[PDB]
């Protein structure tokens, strides 16, 4: 149920410093 | 990791460190996929040319770590291993095809803010995200230069076109591997290194916001690949073996 959702990021609606780079790459 | 940056606290809560017990030494990265299962590379446990053939009792894992050295009281957790499983078709002499292993913890680890499992890829995630140009993420405490980091390092790396992957090496690559890394042209040259081997190559699904482990960092020696991309075990292709080991 809970995999891949980080307690200190996704679960808190916070984003890490470089995940934008990953998501923007998905053309 | 070479040319990465400092990870934030809890940024990679599925990161696992594999150690030799005696003499104590960091061997390989690994990943937490449930409360009692850890995924790593087979070559991390079994590599005959270097007289490497570890049993459960030779090893330990540390989970929830951020600093390489500092003991992180009430945060980091240590576990012994109940059983090791190496893919029966792991090819250590030629091309490291099916470079994958599972390790069962002696006792389940408690999840926390700092310890949390990564998702295994499903078909839709594999089909849509594993494409040339798309970036994944590697984390580890491997070497820093072609020396060692104080905190967990992170780098993002683009998946490379398969014909380029094939031309980057003289050994026969298989569909069970993929390669990632920046072009020998301008830009960056972040990479995974020796020590980061066995760790996760993760991608975030824009569909459901979850992190999926798409690859396992395969072979590396130092931080020098001679400008060539690193190879990764294709986790989704090996998913039925993983399930067979974990279920029944
Ligand atoms: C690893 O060691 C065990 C005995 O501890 C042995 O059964 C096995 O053949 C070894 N694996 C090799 C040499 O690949």
């Amino acid at each position: 149920a809970d995999c891949g959702l980080r307690p200190l990021f996704e679960k808190k609606s916070l984003e890490d410093k470089t995940e934008r780079e990953l998501l923007e790459s998905y053309i | 990791i070479v040319e990465g940056s400092d990870a934030e606290i809890g940024m990679s809560p599925w990161q696992v460190m594999l150690f030799r017990k005696s003499p104590q030494e960091l061997l390989c990265g690994a990943s937490l996929i449930s409360d009692r299962w850890v995924l790593t590379a087979a070559h991390c446990l079994l590599y005959p040319p270097w007289d490497k053939n570890f049993t459960e009792n030779d090893l330990l894992v540390r989970i929830g770590k951020h600093s390489r050295t500092r003991y992180e009281r009430n945060i980091e957790k240590i576990s012994m291993l109940e059983k090791i499983y190496i893919h029966p078709r792991y090819n250590w002499r030629e091309n490291l095809d099916r470079d994958i292993a599972l390790m069962k913890l002696k006792k389940p680890v408690a999840f926390s803010d700092y310890i949390h499992p990564v998702c295994l890829p499903d078909r839709e995630t594999a089909a849509s995200l594993l494409q040339a140009g798309y970036k994944g993420r590697v984390t580890g405490w491997g070497n820093l230069k072609e020396g060692q980091p104080s905190v967990l390092q992170v780098v993002n790396l683009p998946i490379v076109e398969r014909p380029v992957c094939k031309d980057s090496t003289r050994i026969r690559i298989t569909d069970n591997m993929f390669c990632a890394g920046y072009k020998p042209d301008e830009g960056k040259r972040g990479d995974a290194c020796e020590g980061d081997s066995g760790g996760p190559f993760v991608m975030k699904s824009p569909f459901n916001n979850r992190w999926y482990q798409m690859g396992i960092v395969s072979w590396g020696e130092g931080c020098d690949r001679d400008g060539k991309p690193g190879f990764y075990t294709h986790v989704f292709r090996l998913k039925k073996w993983i399930q067979k080991v974990i279920d029944q």
